[PDB]
RNA sequence: CAUUGGUGAGCAGCGAAGGAUUUGGUGGAUUACUAGCUAAUAGCAAUCUAUUUCAAAGAAUUCAAACUUGGGGGAAUGCCUUGUUGAAUAUUCUUCAAGUGUAACCUCCUCUCAAAUCAG
């Protein structure tokens, strides 16, 4: 599964998944941190900067996060990550095969339960050492003492006193003991979410119905509740700024707010967070401060604020309602298409089925913005064509950027889902431009492209037709009619003088962009599905439904090269910065890498998850892969920048003592090899037991015995050898001798010497043959001289080849 | 044809911060404006890297070993780059101005001197991938008062010191455990302690203060610690150190003084070896190899370099570059030849390679504006605001003849025939064309016509007629022979400026003040076509800028154009940060460079940070000159709107990003540009970039990775090696299928011996085809390293081609003679 | 007649449970992200105070020390310098002159312009 030409960096564009993040504070500051899948981030409150990314990619998926003030404890599979500064210091692996649950962190201890309904206590080491190292016990929750284990939290001046939640009740232990000291009566309610209390002895539980409930354990009862109409909470959190204010987070993405003295609710929120990514899943007011910070399965984090007061004479009567602050955000939904926006490999485009772009940056994670969706006032004056109930622009199936003027006008064009046009946007402005591009043959556009001079932006329809649009004042220039099938994938070259199209007929055409001519037409076999083009190096790829990406020069107006090589539907692929590599991805969950010089590839990744888009940035140091699940984009180091790796052709397998060495006799059997020893035997040669051994050779009609005293007969006695050869009429021991020779230059080993025997023959019995030419037994032996023959001047097109190779380099 | 790629930065070699040698006294680290450059001293080349870095560097250092390169700006961003590999691994941003980063003499951590803040990091593993946060804080040390200014490591890396502005000097150690053996601090100086050290023995500790001071601290007795035993001044008068450092296997000081003098000592007897006044200007940095025979100094009063040795009286190399003031350029016929002209008059010889000034000419008194060379590269001419054109020789390297006017007249641009008689020049005063003849000091003609100024002047290859572009918006192109003596204009109807001509002279590049460059055809009189420039360049909105760059008419035009050596395209280049490759038939631009990314270069940032921008002002444009704690640099000479005048300070501004001349290399396309930066270099001369492959190795292990299939990385393992029986191993032990998959992947590093031995084991070898396959596959593979260094490979080559002719062309001479008696023999008949 | 002027009516036309404009506030980027504070190898972050203090280490131009002054004059009264005089005990201080001496201290300049108006 390990790539050798890339390698894993991180995983961009993520913030966090749902996973109940942790709260921290560095002196008079705070820091939180979330999860994402295997990997967890950290960020300063106060401005949403990224800290520290976890060191490790987790074997298992990080289930529960704590954080005290310089040790962020993680919690994946069986084990318990104490890390300082996003480094894996310790792992605490549980003495079960049973899935960590919950965990909280209070004294000298640290409590974390499985879902075994067992709970494991770590001591430190000592009160001296900082992180908990020591493994205490395990105690367990049976099924007459509690249901299944919710949380565990600590409430404040408990000395050792562990608070174990469940759906049902309620238990508190001594873990220096192990002691049960006491259990709550079961609520009725299945209960879903705990919180201590800045004020004494009070867990509040916010359960499967809309109720929270204030629980005291010094009284052991539950002093109030609180009622929410058909919702199911989520988190609960309290407001220990100055007035009393209670935070209650649905699973409905709603956040609502009370001041338990006045007995109200303040404000609503809705729709904070996603509801079908599971609502609000973690909203926490910062401690001693009027910040709340929530958090969504949707990739996003938000702060919001209450403002303070405006009454000066009541205060805590009027509250302003909470209100929006700073806001880190991810895709909610994977994403569909993403490509490498900048030429210094700053920015990525990234558009999902959340119906939205994302303009992330992969030098700083809070210059990641989302691009707006806020159409220009229309130049026209008559109004525009849609739902007063604006909704986001469909999804995206292709992508198109040029930065070469950018900011004058647009330059991002995106093929929106089942959409006859296709909507421009600027780059620097982070919004929709002025300017729609339709197809104007009432086909959907499946594939766009834009000019490199700034100024045209191409659009491919599925009826075939190609507009040209301008980016100046969204005029079309020239519409283009080749194909009857769609198309799916435009180009034009560096020089915006030819332009390319690959549709879904088959046909890659060749026009002239500054002139109008159909240059030329080639028909591949498969409908073409893609086209990647290489502006550096005019060369332009494309995947076919032959599961195999081919190359076509667009000088040469052929094949380049084709690989055959794929299991599935090649879903991405690019060209590498220097043309030297395609990264190809494909649905067989294999990403292979090519070198197309020669055409092989030289490797391929095996991953877990299917590689959906591919990126090759730019610069020759980044590969942005996306997946089908999982909603950031997997940025990949590029080692070959930084070294090297071997280039073989191993993927299809998968998918001394005397410092002294002799030399191997024949490598392969197809190469050719000569006479081990001298090489002036030819110059020699050019400048009875035998015949018997022939015979036995002949009757065999396998001479391989002859051969071998062939080379070993001394040279001038073979100027009497083939002298005698017995053939006046039969003509044996000529073809006896002819198709020894021919058989020696099967085996291809001394291969220059049976050409020298077959000159020697000419010296010998040339006239012997020559004669009774026509002769169709001489004749067959020679025919099968020269089919042995034939393939031996692949020499002669390596000899003058790199003859004249060396010449025109030396002398040029 | 397209893609190029920078290559080289030459000159203006010093501005700020730290120099070092390496391990090797070879290579020497220098800052350059935001670059560092690396001069090796023996091998003489230079070499300055691909990157840049966004302000101004503060800071620098390399590794033990040469692998990791850490440049470190004015606010503290950090840079860690592949110092073998020439790419960046990390940008790192400290939050605070640092001073001095050193690594260990271990190589396994370095450390950092930000603010009253040591910061003590572990090093980053090179052969490891790049990863998201490669560094690891070890330790932070902040027992310190003020900005700590000098720092170092004990020999040992187990002992660290750092001295402030703060009158302290303290010592730790990397681990705790090693604090109690000493953890001590300095004092008893007078003022900033401005460098502390270890003795060679670890014993002796010097202690070096502004003041002039030195104390030889010793851990001896009246437990007991730790008191001066002596004290040594040299009684500088009023001038003070600026730079200090000692070499402690020699016991050597090198001292930099105010007044740029400095002093050499031998410390256990503090001796004066010699005093050099380096001159007016202060040392800024000094610096010892680990052998300590050679010392480098920097002035960043004039921005020189100069690398002395201490013990003989002599120089390596004595550098001075002048910054704002490259003027002009040009490339030789030949492709090894580079012409820097100046406003202070140096107009130095270059080599592309190896990035040296090989010949200066400083006879020139005023600005040199305009060079280009003629008849193969021979003679070089120099055109001036100094009232001459002085001429000049690469082989006596001398003047000829300086050709002068009438009434002593300024020359704006230059003008050679290739038939070395003609030389025409243009003026910014006197805007008469002179024609001097090179035999002949007298002009040969005062070409009049021209309303305003002749911006610029050039000959064709073909008919050598003249193009002059007027300010009078007015093409007036002369031809001069035929005893004709005929003229004639081309209006152009706004402003031009920057003439070029095609190769052919019969088309030809204008700037006008919109930047539309349009093309001219000269065997006609219209107008062929118009590329636009207005659109597509970048320019930069400066601090003080008071208009958006959308709208700011700073930089749109270009300064300098010139053809490409088909004519086919064109680089041109102005005030702004924005050089362009356009296509000349395809009338399209083909891509656009950035000269330099820069800060405290004016005119870089398109889009100015808002933060910035207070009440009433910038942040930036608030006087902070008057906080120097020195009294030079608080000093204020600046003269209120110098713009390009005489020296940098006296801009009262920013350095504005400009780049002032153009060309293109003949041979391999390559086209260089005289930035305000330098001379910067790109190219299509790609993979010169240099890579080590499979850095720490047993025979076992090439021999592993071929039963591991690594067989390329195998032949890299061996070839580290050198033995031939492994070389026949690895060899034969690759298949086929993979071997021009493995030759195009063959550095260059073993490339003669690779190719030789091919060339000497193919001679005596039964595998003909196969030795074949692989010189087929290298020669298809890198050809193009065999077309640059031809006697790189002269002694391999010649084997190659023995072992082609005399070993393998028999064997086909063989093939194709019985081929062709075979094809005579059965196309005949017989007799009888 | 072009109005290529807009008002003004309108209409064709565009057009999903409004359209068009104008602005306040705040947040996000506007350089490439390793956490806050402190006395900093550590402690803090509910706290460093009734271990913070002992200890060590720690003092040259024997007084180098306006690298900084708009330019001329002078520079009375000051100062500086040596010449020169007295006193005290090899040095300060009293007294005194000579200084195209002097960033103290006196004056002259460092304002009056093809800018405009106005009589002729």
């Amino acid at each position: 599964k390990n790539s050798k030409i890339f390698s894993p960096f991180r995983i961009i564009g993520n913030v966090s998944n749902g996973v109940p993040f942790a709260t921290g504070t560095l002196g008079s500051t705070f820091y939180i941190v979330t999860c994402v899948g295997k990997t967890f981030q950290i960020y300063d409150a106060n401005t949403l900067h990224l800290l520290f990314v976890s060191e490790k990619e987790t074997p298992s998926s990080i289930v529960a996060l704590s954080a005290h003030f310089h040790y962020v404890y993680a919690a994946y599979e069986n084990k318990v990550g104490i890390y300082k500064r996003g480094i894996e210091e310790h792992l605490l692996e549980l003495e079960t095969d049973a899935n960590v649950e919950h965990l909280c962190i209070f004294g000298d201890y640290l409590c974390a339960s499985t879902d075994d309904n067992s709970i494991f206590i770590y001591k430190k080491s000592d009160p001296q050492d900082k992180y908990p190292s020591e493994f205490y016990t395990k105690l367990t929750v049976t099924e007459i003492q509690g249901g299944e284990i919710v949380s565990l939290q600590h409430l404040a001046t408990y000395l050792n006193k562990l608070t174990v939640v469940t759906k049902s009740n309620v238990l508190l232990f001594n873990v220096r003991t192990g002691k049960l000291v006491f259990t709550s009566n079961e609520f009725p309610d299945q209960i879903t979410t705990a919180e201590p209390a800045p004020v004494l002895d009070i867990i509040a539980l916010g359960t499967v119905t809309g109720e929270v409930i204030m629980f005291n354990m010094r009284k052991g009862k539950r002093i109030r509740t609180i009622k929410i109409p058909q919702s199911r909470i989520s988190s609960l959190s309290f407001r220990t700024d100055g007035s009393s204010h209670l935070s209650v987070g649905t699973s409905s993405g709603d956040l609502i707010f009370y001041d338990l003295d006045r007995r109200s609710r303040i404000h609503v929120l809705k729709n904070i967070h996603r509801e079908s990514y599971g609502g609000v899943t973690q909203a926490t007011f910062l401690n001693g401060q009027p910040i709340i910070v929530t958090s969504g399965g949707d990739n996003s984090l938000k702060e919001y604020v209450f403002d303070p007061s405006l009454s000066q004479g009541s205060g805590d009567v009027v509250v302003q309602p909470p209100r929006y602050l700073r806001s880190r955000g991810g895709h909610s939904q994977p994403p569909s298409y993403i490509a490498f926006a900048d030429s210094q490999s700053h920015f990525m485009l990234s558009a999902s089925k959340d119906r939205s772009l994302w303009s992330f940056s992969l030098r700083k994670d809070a210059q990641s913005q989302e691009m707006s969706q806020r159409l220009h006032k229309k130049q026209d004056g008559g109004r525009v064509g849609g739902s007063t109930i604006k909704s986001k622009f469909p999804e995206i199936v292709a992508l198109a950027i040029e930065n070469a003027r950018i900011g004058e006008w647009e330059n991002i064009i995106t093929a929106h889902k089942d959409e006859k046009f296709a909507r421009t946007w600027d780059m620097r402005n982070k919004r929709v431009g002025r300017w729609t591009f339709d197809t104007t043959d009432d086909g959907f556009v499946k594939s766009v492209a834009m000019s490199q001079c700034g100024n045209f932006g191409f659009i491919g329809s599925s009826n075939g037709s190609i507009t040209i649009y301008n980016m100046q004042s969204g005029i079309l220039r020239k519409k283009y009619k080749l194909h009857k099938r769609a198309v799916t994938g435009i180009s034009l070259d560096g020089m915006n003088r030819k332009m390319v199209s690959c549709g879904l007929d088959g046909i890659v055409g060749f026009y002239d962009f500054n002139k109008s001519t159909l240059l030329g037409k080639l028909k591949l076999d498969a409908p073409i599905t893609a086209m990647v083009y290489h502006r550096s190096s005019d060369l332009f790829a494309l995947a076919l439904d032959d599961l195999s990406i081919v190359v076509i020069d667009a000088v040469t107006q052929r094949v380049v090269r084709q690989l055959w090589g794929h299991s599935n539907r090649i879903t991405a692929f690019d060209f590498s910065p220097e043309g030297r590599w395609i990264v190809s991805a494909s649905l067989d969950s294999t990403i292979r890498t090519w070198d197309l010089p020669t055409g092989g590839c030289i490797d391929g990744i095996i991953v877990d998850n299917v590689a959906t888009n591919v990126k090759f940035s730019p610069n020759g140091d980044l590969l942005a892969t996306t997946h089908v699940t999982g909603n950031g984009i997997c940025i990949w180091t590029n080692r070959a920048q930084f070294k090297t790796v071997s280039t073989r052709t191993i993927d299809e397998s998968e998918f001394i003592d005397f410092n002294t060495y002799t030399s191997l006799e024949q490598i392969d059997k197809e190469l050719l090899t000569l006479s081990i020893g001298p090489r002036s035997k030819m110059n020699t040669l050019l400048h009875s037991h035998f015949t018997k051994q022939l015979r036995e050779g002949s009757q065999s009609k396998d001479y391989s015995s002859l051969l071998a005293t062939l080379i070993n007969f001394s040279p001038a006695a073979v100027d009497l050898e083939i002298r005698s050869l017995n053939s006046f009429e039969p003509f044996d021991e000529i073809v006896w001798f002819i198709d020894a020779l021919t058989q020696g230059l099967k085996s291809n080993k001394n291969f220059e010497l049976y050409e020298t025997f077959m000159s020697l023959l000419f010296k010998a019995h040339g006239d012997v043959i020559h004669a009774n030419n026509k002769n169709q037994d001489i004749a067959s032996a020679l025919q099968n001289w020269e089919d042995v023959h034939k393939k031996e001047d692949r020499l002669d097109d390596l000899v003058k080849f790199c003859m004249g190779v060396a010449a025109f380099v030396t002398t040029a | 044809k397209s893609d190029f790629k920078f290559s080289n930065l030459l000159g203006t070699v010093y501005r700020q911060g730290n120099i070092t040698f390496s391990d090797d006294g070879k290579q020497l680290l220098s800052p350059v404006g935001n670059r560092v450059s690396v001069f090796d001293l023996i091998n003489n080349k230079s070499f300055t890297f691909e990157y840049e870095h966004r302000k101004n560097i503060a800071a620098i250092d390399l590794n033990k070993q040469g692998t990791l390169l850490i440049s470190i700006d004015e606010d503290g961003r950090a840079i860690l780059v592949n110092f073998k590999a020439r790419n960046v691994l990390h940008h790192f941003n400290f939050k605070e101005k640092c001073s001095a980063v050193k690594f260990s003499p271990d190589g396994r951590l370095f450390a950092l001197a930000s603010g009253r803040f040591l910061q003590i990091w572990k090093t980053p593993d090179v052969n490891k991938d790049r990863q998201f946060a490669p560094f690891v804080r070890h330790r932070v040390h902040a027992g310190h008062f003020q900005d700590i200014t000098s720092l170092t490591w004990s020999q040992d890396s187990r002992f660290i010191l750092t001295t402030s502005k703060d009158l302290s000097a303290k010592i730790w150690s990397v681990d705790s455990e090693e604090k109690n053996l000493a953890a001590t601090t300095f004092n008893g100086h007078r003022d900033y302690v401005m460098g502390a050290f270890f003795s060679h023995d670890q014993e002796k500790i010097y202690t070096v203060s502004k003041d002039g001071a030195v104390f030889v601290w010793e851990f001896t007795k009246r437990k007991y610690s730790w008191r001066i035993t002596k004290k040594h001044f040299f009684y500088a008068n009023q001038a003070k150190v600026k730079c200090v450092t000692f070499h402690p296997a020699t016991r050597l000081l090198a001292v930099g003084f105010t007044s740029g003098e400095f002093r050499l000592y031998d410390l256990p007897d503090f001796t004066l070896i010699q005093q050099l006044s380096m001159g007016q200007n202060p040392v800024n940095t000094v610096s010892v190899n680990q052998t300590g025979e050679w010392l480098a100094f920097g002035s960043s009063k004039l921005g020189q370099l100069l690398v002395y040795e201490w013990q003989s009286e002599s120089y390596i190399l004595k550098q001075q570059g002048h910054f704002d003031s490259t003027n002009s350029l040009a490339y030789s016929p030949d492709g090894s030849r580079v012409v820097t002209a100046s406003e202070d008059g140096k107009i130095k010889v270059w080599d592309i390679t190896s990035g040296f000034c090989l010949a200066t000419f400083e006879e020139h008194t005023s600005s040199v504006t305009a060079v280009q060379f003629a008849k193969r590269g021979q003679v070089m001419f120099s055109s001036s605001l100094d009232g001459t054109v002085r001429a000049w020789d690469l082989i006596r390297y001398r003047n000829f003849r300086t050709f002068t006017g009438t009434e002593r007249i300024q020359f704006n641009c230059l003008a050679v025939d290739p038939s070395g008689e003609v030389v025409c020049a243009g003026s910014l005063d006197n805007f008469d064309i002179h024609v001097w003849s090179v035999q002949t000091g007298q002009l040969l003609d005062a070409l009049s016509g021209h309303e305003g100024p002749v911006s610029c002047l050039s000959f064709s290859q073909e008919n050598s007629v003249l193009a002059s572009a007027s300010w009078d918006k007015t093409i007036r192109i002369w031809s001069i022979f035929g005893r004709s003596q005929q003229v004639e204009p081309i209006e152009v109807y706004s402003d031009v400026l920057a003439l070029s001509m095609r190769p052919d002279g019969k088309e030809v590049a204008v700037s006008t003040l919109k930047g539309q460059i349009s093309i001219f055809n000269i065997e006609d009189a219209k107008q062929v076509g118009n590329i636009d420039c207005r659109k597509d360049i970048i320019s930069g909105r400066f601090n003080q800028d008071r208009f958006t760059a959308k709208n700011s008419e700073r930089s749109k035009f270009f300064t300098t154009i010139h053809y490409s050596f088909d004519g086919m395209a064109i680089v041109a280049g102005g005030n702004n940060n924005s050089i362009c490759l356009y296509d000349v038939p395809n009338e399209v631009l083909l891509k656009r460079f950035i000269v330099s990314r820069n800060m405290a270069l004016n005119g870089t940032l398109e889009f100015l940070n808002s933060k910035k921008m207070t009440e009433a002002g910038s942040l930036d444009l608030i006087d902070d000159a008057g906080e120097n704690s020195d009294l030079e640099d608080r000093i204020d000479n600046s003269l209120p709107g110098s713009q390009r005048g005489g020296d940098l300070s006296t801009r009262k501004m920013r350095p504005e990003v400009r780049v002032t001349s153009v060309q293109f290399s003949p041979t391999a396309n390559a086209f260089a540009a005289a930035s305000t930066e330098g001379l910067l270099i790109y190219s299509t001369n790609d993979t010169i970039l240099f890579d080590p492959f499979d850095l720490d190795v047993t025979p076992h292990s090439t021999v592993e990775a071929l039963r591991e299939k690594q067989f390329l990385n195998a032949l890299v393992m061996a070839f580290r090696l050198n033995e031939e029986y492994l070389i026949n191993k690895v060899y034969e032990a690759i298949p086929i299928k993979e071997i021009p998959l493995v030759a195009s992947n063959i550095p260059a590093i073993y490339l003669p011996r690779i190719l030789k031995f091919i060339g000497d084991f193919a001679i005596e070898s039964q595998h003909i085809e196969f030795n074949l396959i692989w010189i087929k596959a290298l020669l298809s593979a890198s050809g193009g390293y065999i077309n640059e260094h031809k006697y790189l490979f002269s002694t391999a080559m010649r084997s190659i081609q023995r072992f082609i002719v005399r070993v393998a062309k028999e064997v086909v001479n063989t093939t194709t003679d019985n081929k062709y008696t075979y094809r005579f023999l059965v196309s005949t008949d017989g007799s009888m």
